[PDB]
């Protein structure tokens, strides 16, 4: 699977966004854009996440 | 935190 680690907290701006906290491990599901990817959190919730806020895991 | 990138 493709996983990333949150480098900073992200509160989410649009309703499609996936809010997260620094340290969270997220799984990448799709990359419809270069800097915005769809990911899933440890609870199974899905949403868009900003690439600059994460590092590869 | 870093700048949140624009959407397209």
């Amino acid at each position: 699977a493709e996983y990333v680690r949150a480098l900073f907290d992200f509160n989410g701006n649009d309703e499609e966004d996936l809010p997260f906290k620094k340290g969270d491990i997220l799984r990448i599901r799709d990359k419809p854009e270069e800097q915005w990817w769809n990911a899933e959190d440890s609870e199974g919730k899905r949403g868009m996440i900003p690439v600059p806020y994460v590092e590869k895991y | 935190p870093p700048p949140v990138p624009p959407r397209r």
